[PDB]
């Protein structure tokens, strides 16, 4: 049904889903939207970042009661578990799906390029959450990958306090800490990407000022928390 | 508490 | 998958995680496997049935209405562009929340109210009944509209039939049908008159028994008496 | 302004 859809009707439906706090939907609105075969633009990958992100989001929180009550502990919570795991694991599949066959891209602009290996990374990292065997190495190798290539584009073509680089540099100090077991790592990116955007902070933009602030004020939450 | 990732803007 | 082989036990374990998880379509479709077992619910159980079909049909009732107005809204502007696609999101939204409250009613009549011993339990799902046809009746046009209210009251009522019959006034099931009931009054059936009326006697029949009621249901009933009063000055 | 109906216990 997608298919048949205008691209302009399936964006306005993306807007109207959120509005009625209807991530499924929105995201499978921006889904379509992506199969039209188009760019999009900054709005649009916003509306693709929030809805997958809400999606994901709900799985996850799930995912780590019933992981929590399973390691406390019948088969059923560890079979509930799976079953919720399978589901996250399947969206996660469908969004590195999308990035892999339409939107990421050797051409476009800097700022979308990190955008997207930015999210390939953080949908292998949210696989890795939940990942235990030998595929869980890979699946760190792969998020690390995507990360490290959107670091290094980051740093050539975009100011220290740009909003996307901040997010990325953010993002993959939460894969340090969290994933790979690199508390030293974790802290270091994240104490150099603050004061390296704050001393750029008088050349940003007044239309990034709160997006870039905010995701600061993580980096010093996150650096207090782990030290 | 979990580590902060970049929130919804 | 396939819930009818599974231990009714497992699926009601299931529904208690999901409760917990928040995944409260798991929950329903849980509690549903759990009917189709063929016994019969108790209190504890029909209060999983309860909250997990009302947080999955409470969630399509409000995406609906934040649609009907954006939809209205843009009708009443009268712009020659803007319209169709809020127009078609609303009715799949709609159509979504039909699905729910008839999957609901399917159960209700298929093996829940015939199978009822008590009057609690009968009084319980007959009330589960009314509220359905509710919410079908809040996104209903047609002329089926009328035959939907006429559902909604007339499950209703024969709850409240029972309920005067056989449980006390500060009973929190009775309490909570008449709660319900006054509402479809006001809201549904454009009676403000038989909702205030409804609502009035509940609340004054309940207050006047209020020193013998148990302390197990103290919390519940004060509630839904709370309620009542915040409906009266709404309503006044 | 919507009447209220019963919550979840
Ligand atoms: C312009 C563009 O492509 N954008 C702007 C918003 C977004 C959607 C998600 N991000 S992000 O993950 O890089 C990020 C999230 C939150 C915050 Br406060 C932030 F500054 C960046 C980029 C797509
Ligand atoms: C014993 C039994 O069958 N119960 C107890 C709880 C419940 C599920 C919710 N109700 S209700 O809709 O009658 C009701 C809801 C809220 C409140 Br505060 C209340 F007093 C009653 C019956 C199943
Ligand atoms: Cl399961
Ligand atoms: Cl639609
Ligand atoms: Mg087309
Ligand atoms: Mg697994
Ligand atoms: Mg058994
Ligand atoms: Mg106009
Ligand atoms: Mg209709």
């Amino acid at each position: 049904a997608m298919g048949s859809m205008e691209r302009a009707s399936l964006i306005q439906k993306a807007k109207l889903a959120e509005q009625a706090e209807r991530y499924e939907d929105m995201a499978a609105f921006m889904k379509g939207a992506v199969e039209k075969g188009e760019e999009l633009s900054c709005e649009e990958r916003n509306l693709l970042s929030v809805a997958y992100k809400n999606v994901v989001g709900g799985q996850r929180a799930a995912w780590r009661v019933l992981s929590s009550i399973e390691q406390k502990s019948g088969p059923e919570v560890r079979e509930y578990r799976e079953k919720v795991e399978t589901e996250l694991q399947g969206v996660c599949d469908t969004v590195l799906g999308l990035l892999d066959s339409h939107l990421i891209k050797e051409a476009g602009d800097a700022e979308s390029r990190v955008f997207y290996l930015k999210m390939k990374g953080d949908y292998y990292r949210y696989l890795a959450e939940v990942a235990t065997g030998d595929d869980k190495k890979r699946i760190i190798d792969s998020a690390r990958s995507a990360y490290q290539e959107a670091m290094d584009i980051s740093k050539k073509e975009m100011p220290p306090t740009n909003p996307i680089r901040l997010g990325l540099a953010l993002n993959f100090s939460v894969f340090h800490y969290e994933i790979a077991n690199s508390p030293e790592e974790a802290i270091s990116l994240a104490k150099t990407t603050f004061d390296e955007a704050m001393a750029d902070l008088h050349t940003l933009s007044e239309d990034s000022y709160k997006d870039s602030t905010l995701i600061m004020q993580l980096l010093r939450d996150n650096l207090t928390l782990w030290t | 508490d979990r580590s902060s990732s970049a929130p919804n803007v």
